């Protein structure tokens, strides 16, 4: 996360972190239930083996509330491809269930029609993660969040040097130096409605981070709500 | 009522069904008797920040 703020205690409890063979975080996820994590399909190609940590806010400090869970099943969208970055979505089933507690709680899945008419039409959404603090920078040891404006699709297409499919949406700022970045990939974009947070996106890709004339690109979760339900059985 | 005005007074999901507004809630919540509010059924319902230490 470039700009934004450190996420306050208890305010980003659906954040998950995928942890690789160097023991380092390399992507985020979103807690959907005791057994299921939402992430980006492209994150699966960045580590051969990984686990999921929840309830962490500071990767250099053992708070006592953190837990690491092994992955039992990976459910990658069958239409994802690295050539298009389309369908950039996967669900993980964990070997052992999460115990919800301080800093560990699931985000809501919204009903599709209402999400389109009511969530996607909000001024802003919230993205979070432990990713880099500027484009060429290092990852944050502390969990950050950022309010990012929704950006209209026509503007999104014009700004992009790559094809924006209907399974993608832009959020963020034209020139203001605030954005997600590498390391946040796979993590939550949620939209607030009357003090309840609903999953609306997955951090997917960008041409750099916080570049002028470029936006953050997110997996459009509305397009995959039935797919997530089926993946979660 | 219309869902386009104050979300049909619904806490969460609103739909206009048989030409009439019906509210509903995510899993982990039960729709209240007043047919508008969403009541958590557990201490960690989806989409709530964990602000009260238990
Ligand atoms: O590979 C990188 C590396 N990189 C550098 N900077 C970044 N930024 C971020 O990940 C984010 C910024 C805001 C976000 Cl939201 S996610 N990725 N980025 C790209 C660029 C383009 C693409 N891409 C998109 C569509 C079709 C083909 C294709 O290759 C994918 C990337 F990962
Ligand atoms: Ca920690
Ligand atoms: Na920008």
């Amino acid at each position: 996360i470039v700009g934004g703020q450190e996420c306050k205690d208890g305010e980003c409890p659906w954040q998950a972190l995928l942890i690789n063979e160097e023991n380092e975080g390399f992507c985020g996820g979103t807690i959907l239930s005791e057994f299921y994590i939402l992430t980006a399909a492209h994150c699966l190609y960045q580590a051969k083996r990984f686990k999921v940590r929840v309830g962490d806010r500071n990767t250099e400090q053992e708070e006592g509330g953190e837990a690491v869970h092994e992955v039992e099943v990976v459910i990658k969208h069958n239409r994802f491809t690295k050539e298009t970055y389309d369908f950039d979505i996967a669900v993980l089933r964990l070997k052992t269930p999460i115990t919800f507690r301080m800093n560990v709680a699931p985000a809501c899945l919204p009903e599709r029609d209402w999400a389109e008419s009511t969530l996607m039409t909000q001024k802003t959404g919230i993205v979070s993660g432990f990713g880099r603090t500027h484009e060429k920078g290092e990852q944050s040891t502390r969990l950050k969040m950022l309010e990012v404006p929704y950006v209209d699709r026509n503007s999104c297409k014009l700004s992009s040097s790559f094809i924006i499919t209907q399974n993608m949406f832009c959020a963020g700022y034209d020139t203001k130096q605030e954005d997600a970045c590498q390391g946040d990939s796979g993590g939550p974009h949620v939209t607030r409605f009357k003090d309840t947070y609903f999953v609306t996106g997955i951090v997917s890709w960008g041409e750099g981070c916080a570049r002028k004339g470029k936006y953050g690109i997110y997996t459009k979760v509305t397009a995959f709500l039935k797919w997530i339900d089926r993946s979660m059985k | 009522k219309l869902c386009s005005l104050d979300n049909g007074d619904c806490d969460q999901f609103c739909h206009e069904e048989q030409n009439s507004v019906v509210c509903s809630c995510a899993r982990g919540y039960t729709l209240a008797d007043n047919g508008k509010a969403c009541i958590p059924t557990g201490p960690y319902p989806c989409g709530k920040q964990t602000l009260e230490r238990r």
